[PDB]
């Protein structure tokens, strides 16, 4: 809603993006992810997307 | 006396006093004052020249 009544940030294209990315293709692109089936007799798992965790840096 | 007359503006003395205070329909942001000016460009009709 920001910007109708003054001038815009010079840096608010590229926050919204990134913002928009981290918020929503990340889990686009994990949805797509195939799955691996194999390792009868080992223990594995599959590609589950409802962690989806990130960490800040140290 | 000099040519042109003089006129007395009798009352008090304020520096931004708005008498004329109703209640407005459209109403803006709580905080944000920089989007206060939206209202100056449609005005409510009884500010429009306070």
């Amino acid at each position: 809603n920001e910007g109708i009544s003054t001038i815009p940030g010079f840096n608010q294209i590229q926050f919204e993006g990134f913002c928009r990315f981290i918020d929503q293709g990340l889990t686009e692109e994990l949805y797509k992810f195939p799955k691996i089936e194999d390792t009868d007799q080992e223990i594995e798992f599959q590609l589950f997307v409802e962690t989806y965790q990130l960490v800040e840096p140290l | 006396y000099p040519n042109p007359p003089l006129v007395i503006c009798f009352g008090a003395a304020q520096k931004e006093f708005v008498p004329t205070v109703r209640v407005s329909h459209e109403q803006m942001h709580q905080d944000k004052y920089s989007e206060w000016k939206m209202l100056q460009w449609n005005p409510p009709e009884f500010v429009r020249a306070p």
